[PDB]
RNA sequence: AACGCGUUAAGCGCGCCGCCUGGGGAGUACGGCCGCAAGGCUGAAACUCAAAGGAAUUGACGGGGGCCCGCACAAGCGGUGGAGCAUGUGGUUUAAUUCGAAGCAACGCGAAGAACCUUACCAGGCCUUGACAUGCUAGGGAACCCGGGUGAAAGCCUGGGGUGCCCCGCGAGGGGAGCCCUAGCACAGGUGCUGCAUGGCCGUCGUCAGCUCGUGCCGUGAGGUGUUGGGUUAAGUCCCGCAACGAGCGCAACCCCCGCCGUUAGUUGCCAGCGGUUCGGCCGGGCACUCUAACGGGACUGCCCGCGAAAGCGGGAGGAAGGAGGGGACGACGUCUGGUCAGCAUGGCCCUUACGGCCUGGGCGACACACGUGCUACAAUGCCCACUACAAAGCGAUGCCACCCGGCAACGGGGAGCUAAUCGCAAAAAGGUGGGCCCAGUUCGGAUUGGGGUCUGCAACCCGACCCCAUGAAGCCGGAAUCGCUAGUAAUCGCGGAUCAG
């Protein structure tokens, strides 16, 4: 998250290959789940508040 | 309902694997300046939890005092440890001359005038119940000729 | 850093999710992104009202933003004046059916995140670090809670040596699932930095 | 002082003696005295340090002991270290090879996806209220949308289309909100620093049985007791004892998975009997059982002989399960000033026409080496070509792609089904049947090369994966050292998901 570098990935690019996601909540595109638009740090951090519906804590 | 000064506090060390651990200790007086007076010594994890506790022990550890015109009935001396405590009556106008800790305890117990010295070892705590004992042991011109003589009392008086 | 978040443990065991919907793979990604705007604006403003738990139930493009809060008439204003200013400022961000309610935090000591806040405030407020935390807890077994515990955790009192503190009382048993405990993360800001705070309350075994 | 003394006093008193007066210097010097001598006796100071000490407490520690446990060692299986390749890493090199991780507890770890992008790095072409926020003042501009020129792209010079909304007004048209440009100012922004100024979250000793408080008891106290001893326990689990009695955070249970069974349920799953059958649960019909998810039942040392004050323990009966049945989530007070300012958050130091910003290309992949992790091997319990069976879990309507045709093939073309128990990835593979190889650097092995193609993609030279042909390297089971696992585990064999065009 260099501020302007959330933006180099927000707007649409010269060619379609450059289409890399990022986190809405912090702007680390290093490990991101295109199902949460979120990363692993976030996904827990949040899931740990129950702010993501149906996201349970797992065990078997 | 008891007015209560405070004598001394300290932090003491235990130990353990990885860093020390502690506990704090609080020397506390009590006393309706006309007669009575207690002392406590309180240990506890956080400070004023102790200072509060030390106040407890003092309520039970009470010593009525023979008092006589705000002063001490006879002379007196007592040892306890290697800390040697002196008292001695002073006249109207000479007043709580005594270092740090008898002052605290004598005042609150109710003395106007008194003379005083401390001896050898000076550690508060000894000189504390040095004097708690010095005072447990004061004796009165009547408590007395009715300790002795009083074999056949009320023939004498 | 050894242990686990209490709420995120009882996820449908002795708690509940705030945002309670359904969603498809298409929708959940965007749909949730929305809630984290709803809950960014809603928060940022409502602060000095004492906002607690923010429900966001959902039907077919009908959002259902409930709100638990200390002080319902600093959400309101006079009459119904300032609640309207927002109720659309959300439909201004959604682009849809914001039903933004209000629900008072009845007993305020008996709900953690508040408890956390006022303390983190009191630290911002340059108060007596210890006593803050003592009285913090104090009031919690004074309002009638089963267990209390507050964890002040910074460069405390203005010191260069970073430590931590706390106290507690009563049952604090976070290894019992069947014990309902509320976590409060606050996060004071003082001239020397930033000093996160915690607060756990037990209400009862079920 | 405490240790301990304790009618053998270190208890309570009388007499007399000698002796001490802070550590070092120092049992030295000076002087006298004694002895043959070695030396002794008597015995200082100058200077220098804030101590030198005494008992005692909690810990830590011992090449001190006593008693328990962990795949800690042994008893057993299989590997690494050697070989080639894959991946991190050390060192070198570099215009830069961006960063951080550091004994176990850094090393297929941040990367659950580096061709530009990511990208902090380097070389060039550039932007200056800036890719971004809420604004202020002066002046022009509706917003906005289309084209050319120069160019590696950015960037810059420039042609045109457009002139809505609010208030006043008959009107030209001025005022206003938005947004737009030019100049200036607030300021933006920084993956600049310090994890040893923090938050939080993580690792770890450690799922080890430990860590503590209250009231009281005991010491002048730090402190002890409790928690210890004996029995028992995966445990501070519990039984008995005790100056203790209980509680708080741990253990444990309540949550999930798997094991048996019952209640509600019969679709897109299921087929034991009956009807029809294009022989395909295909259709009628049924929901029996398998499955399918939701809730409940059940295991308690309850029963028996034995052992035992008891807790417990050993063997058994019944039971699907037996002493917690297997597995998961679950990590106590604290330590290592352990980890990261490189997710985010923030004190502070630091730049702000430059570290900030945009861009095309180059780089994290370089290679005299070294380690750390894994893959495939070195083959006969095997390699290979056919025919032949038996899985669970997950993904997919911007995708999964049954079949059909073309091609030796990757794949291309055409195209039916599927919001997914209905359709598809889908071939499960070791196993089975049948046959080929016959100890060979081999039909073992599958490197590294020569050429030919397919695909994703603006774009495969750096620097991709896959197809076919030809090349057929090291290595015949591995030095000293060293790793994992106690049962459906170890080994061995296949499937899947996330990330992501590839
Ligand atoms: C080198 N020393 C003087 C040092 C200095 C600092 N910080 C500073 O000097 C900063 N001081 C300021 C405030 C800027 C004036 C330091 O901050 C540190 C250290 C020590 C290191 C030691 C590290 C070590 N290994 C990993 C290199 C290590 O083995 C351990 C360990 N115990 O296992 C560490 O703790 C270590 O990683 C570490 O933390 C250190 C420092 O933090
Ligand atoms: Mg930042
Ligand atoms: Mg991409
Ligand atoms: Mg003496
Ligand atoms: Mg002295
Ligand atoms: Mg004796
Ligand atoms: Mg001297
Ligand atoms: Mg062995
Ligand atoms: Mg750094
Ligand atoms: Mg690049
Ligand atoms: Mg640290
Ligand atoms: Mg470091
Ligand atoms: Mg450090
Ligand atoms: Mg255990
Ligand atoms: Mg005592
Ligand atoms: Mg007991
Ligand atoms: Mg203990
Ligand atoms: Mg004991
Ligand atoms: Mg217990
Ligand atoms: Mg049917
Ligand atoms: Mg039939
Ligand atoms: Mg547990
Ligand atoms: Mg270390
Ligand atoms: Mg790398
Ligand atoms: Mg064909
Ligand atoms: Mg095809
Ligand atoms: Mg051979
Ligand atoms: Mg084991
Ligand atoms: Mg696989
Ligand atoms: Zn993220």
């Amino acid at each position: 998250a260099r501020k302007a570098l959330i933006e180099k990935a927000k707007r649409t690019p010269k060619f379609k290959v450059r289409a890399y996601t990022r986190c809405v909540r912090c702007g680390r595109a290093r490990s991101v789940y295109r199902f949460f638009g979120l990363c692993r740090i976030c996904l827990r951090e949040l899931a740990h508040k129950g702010q993501l519906p149906g996201v349970r804590k797992a065990s078997w | 309902d008891f007015e209560e000064k405070m004598i001394l506090i300290r932090r003491t060390a235990r130990m353990q694997a990885g860093g020390r651990r502690f506990r704090f200790g609080a020397l506390v007086v009590v006393g309706d300046r006309q007669g009575r007076v207690g002392l406590g010594f309180g240990k506890a994890p956080e400070v004023p939890l102790a200072v509060q506790k030390a106040g407890y022990y003092a309520r039970r550890n009470m010593v009525e005092v023979p008092l006589q015109n705000g002063t001490i009935p006879h002379e007196i001396e007592v040892e306890f440890g290697a800390s040697k405590i002196v008292l001695k009556p002073a006249a109207p106008g000479t007043g709580v001359i005594a270092g740090a800790v008898p002052r605290a305890i004598l005042e609150l117990a109710g003395v106007t005038d008194i003379l005083t010295k401390e001896l050898g070892s000076r550690n508060p705590i000894n000189i504390a119940y040095a004097t708690m004992e010095a005072l447990r042991q004061l004796r009165t011109k009547a408590d007395v000729e009715r300790l002795r003589k009083g074999e056949a009392h009320a023939q004498a008086q | 850093g050894n242990k686990i978040h209490p709420i995120g443990f009882r996820l449908g065991i002795t708690r509940d999710w705030e945002s309670r919907w359904y969603a498809g793979k298409k929708q959940y990604r965007h749909l949730l992104l929305e809630d984290q705007r709803i809950r960014g604006l809603l928060e940022k403003e409502l602060y000095s009202a004492g906002l607690a738990r923010v429900d966001i139930e959902r039907a077919a493009d009908n959002v259902a933003v409930t709100v638990h809060v200390a002080k319902p008439g600093v959400v309101i204003g006079r009459g119904g004046e300032r609640i309207r200013v927002l109720r659309e400022e959300l439909a201004k961000l959604t682009g849809k059916n914001v039903a933004l309610n209000v629900q008072e935090v009845q007993n305020p000591n008996l709900s953690a995140p508040l408890v956390a806040q006022r303390v983190a405030e009191q630290i911002e407020r340059r108060f007596a670090v210890r006593r803050a935390i003592k009285q913090a807890v104090q009031r919690v077994m004074e309002s009638g809670a089963k267990g209390a515990k507050v964890i002040v955790s910074g460069r405390i009192g203005g010191a260069e040596q970073a430590r931590t503190e706390w106290a507690a009382q009563g049952r604090v048993p976070l290894h019992t699932l069947r014990a309902n405990i509320d976590y409060g993360f606050a996060l004071a800001r003082t001239t020397y930095g930033v000093l996160g705070v915690k607060a756990y309350i037990f209400l009862g075994e079920v």
